[PDB]
This record gives C-alpha cells, structure tokens and sequence, in this order.
C-alpha cells in the first residue's frame, strides 16, 4: 500500500551552477602522465544543475520525476543518509520494465523488475525516545512485480540511519548512463565541510558497476528516507539533505592524467 | 624474460614480461605508453603488473 504524503509546501524549481563536476574515467585504460583527449557524454563544465532540499525548519520534500535524455549526474550533499537509491522507467507502472537501486537500513537492492511504482516512493524510519534509536520502519515504493528477470542483493550489513544536527558532510556523486544496452554507474565520495551549496573543485568518477539490463529508460526519480516519532500522511519529518541534477551531453574533454593513473584536471573544449 | 605470445583477458600481443615498479590502481587492467600502445598489463588470476 501507498500513501501520498501532504503536508508540503510548493516552492518554484530552484537552480545551481557546477563548478567543473561530472567528470568520470570515459574507458577502462590505464594512462600515467598524458594529455587524452576524449569525445563522450559529460556534464559541461559551469553548467547549472537542479537543485532538490530536504530540509526540517514546509518540509521540502522534493522526488519530482525528473527526465533522463543520455545520462544523469546526481550529487548528494547529505549527513544522515537521506537520499537511499533511485528508480528508472519509461512508465513506472508495471506496464513497461522499470529499475530500482535502493540502500535500506541492511542491503543494496538492485532490481529489474516490473514494479507498479505509486506516485510517492520512500522509505521511513522510525526513531524511538524510549530508547534512542533510528532503523528503518516504513518501504512504501512499489505495490507489485510479476515478471523480471535481474536481481542482485548484497551482503548484509549494519547502517546508521540516525539524524545528526550540523551541516552537511558526505558528498556522494553519482553517474547513470544507458548506453549499449548497459547501464553504467560511477561514483565516487568525499567529505565536507560546506554549509548549504555543492562545493567547486575536481573530482573524476570512476566506474562503479556495469549493469547489463538493456532495457529503455526515459524517466527516473530519487527516493529518500524520512523520520518519524501525526496521521498516516502528515506525521513525518523530512530531515536534512540536499541533491543536485545534471543531463549530460556529447562533449569533447582534454583530461589529464598524474604519473598515477587518477584524472587530476579536465578541460572543457566547447 | 622470454619473448611470448600473450593474451590477457581479449588483449592480444608479443612480448617479453617483466616484473614492474608501476602501481595501477584496482579498477585499471592495463597501462598504455604515449601513442596508446600498450605498455603494462595486469594479470588478472593474481594481480600482478
Ligand atoms: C520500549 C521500547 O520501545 N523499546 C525499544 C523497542 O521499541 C525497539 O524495537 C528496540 C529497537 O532497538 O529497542 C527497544
Ligand atoms: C508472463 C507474461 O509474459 N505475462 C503475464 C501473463 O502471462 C499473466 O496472465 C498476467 C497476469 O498477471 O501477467 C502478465
Ligand atoms: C595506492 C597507491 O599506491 N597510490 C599511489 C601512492 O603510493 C603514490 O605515493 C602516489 C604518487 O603520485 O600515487 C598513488
Ligand atoms: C542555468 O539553470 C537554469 C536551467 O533551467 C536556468 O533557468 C538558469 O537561469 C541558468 N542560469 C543560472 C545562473 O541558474
């Protein structure tokens, strides 16, 4: 079962600039001192990207369906593992073969089914005050899923889930692509010490996984935990974190290598 | 030390192999010379480069 959540406030899109980001390892090859240049699908350099709050002081909690043309960059400035995983359709309703990556409070979800995606996927933690302690309580994403045919769970473990007070912490960048018939995905994560924006610097990417799925993506969202301790939809807090989205396009990069093999400065041609 | 006919996971090639100094990080295979001609190759059943 599903429940839509009210209690949110409508605010316009925001919008963000991103300072030499999105930058990955195009292919597999290792080079060591050199100047490759390299035509594929990257993330302009200070392009602007779509900014996404999740926020206590409203509520602002944003899953829009977001389209998805020949990539995403997603960024995640978070502190309490808000953000939890991502879902990639074309319709998201059991009608056509959708995608799901999800991180619960034990596992790593990566499915390929046929879910029957609602309208308003999420996941909810519970926090008690008898004794102080946060775990996963609510997973309301997906109502059914008869025929698929990819699944991959990993090994069990232990994650906080608990909602630290400060500012933000953990960068987690993240690359999709579909490409081939492969859905790519590169990642990579760094601390920080900001207060509210996605920092500048470089960072190149490098692969994570190769999914051979081959299905037809158009749309995804990003599904967040929240935390309650109110009725069915209004009793939830949000908590603090902050996403940011970019659409990557066919561009020309000159990158450079170190005398290792780690990309440590790109430029953008275009 | 010999003169050899290798393939290492598809990458065909002649050659003699030597134990090298170069470290490759854990998601790089092989390493290429300027003019992307290959240079090291890390073989996948241990590891080594
Ligand atoms: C009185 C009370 O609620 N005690 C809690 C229980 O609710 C919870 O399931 C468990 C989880 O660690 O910790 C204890
Ligand atoms: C397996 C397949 O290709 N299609 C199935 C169909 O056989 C089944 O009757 C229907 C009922 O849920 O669901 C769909
Ligand atoms: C994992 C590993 O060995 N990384 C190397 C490090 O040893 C070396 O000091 C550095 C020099 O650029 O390159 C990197
Ligand atoms: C870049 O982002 C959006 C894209 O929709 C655009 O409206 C905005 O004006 C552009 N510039 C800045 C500074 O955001």
């Amino acid at each position: 079962q599903c429940v839509n959540l009210t209690t949110r406030t409508q605010l316009p899109p925001a919008y963000t600039n991103s300072f030499t980001r999105g930058v990955y390892y195009p292919d597999k090859v290792f080079r060591s001192s050199v100047l490759h240049s390299t035509q594929d699908l990257f993330l302009p350099f200070f392009s602007n990207v779509t900014w996404f709050h999740a926020i206590h002081v409203t509520k602002r909690f944003d899953n829009p369906v977001l389209p998805f043309n020949d990539g995403v960059y997603f960024a995640s400035t978070e502190k309490s593992n808000i953000i939890r995983g991502w879902i990639f359709g074309t319709t998201l309703d059991s009608k056509t073969q959708s995608l799901l990556i999800v991180n619960n409070a034990t596992n790593v979800v990566i499915k390929v089914c046929e879910f029957q995606f609602c309208n308003d996927p999420f996941l909810g933690v519970y926090y008690h005050k008898n004794n102080k302690s946060w775990m996963e309580s609510e997973f309301r994403v997906y109502s059914s899923a008869n025929n698929c045919t990819f699944e991959y769970v990993s090994q069990p473990f232990l994650m906080d889930l608990e909602g630290k007070q400060g500012n933000f912490k953990n960068l987690r960048e993240f690359v999709f692509k579909n490409i081939d018939g492969y859905f790519k995905i590169y990642s990579k994560h760094t601390p920080i010490n900001l207060v509210r924006d996605l920092p500048q610097g470089f960072s190149a990417l490098e692969p994570l996984v190769d999914l051979p799925i081959g299905i037809n993506i158009t749309r995804f969202q990003t599904l967040l935990a929240l935390h309650r301790s109110g009725d069915s939809s209004s009793g939830w807090t949000a908590g603090a974190a902050a996403y940011y989205v970019g659409y990557l396009q066919p561009r020309t990069f000159l990158l450079k290598y170190n005398e290792n093999g780690t990309i440590t400065d790109a430029v953008d041609c275009a | 030390n010999k003169c050899v006919n290798f393939n290492f996971n598809g990458l065909t090639g002649t050659g003699v192999l030597t134990e090298s100094n170069k470290k490759f990080l854990p998601f790089q295979q092989f390493g290429r010379d300027i003019a992307d001609t290959t240079d090291a190759v890390r073989d996948p059943q241990t590891l080594e480069i």
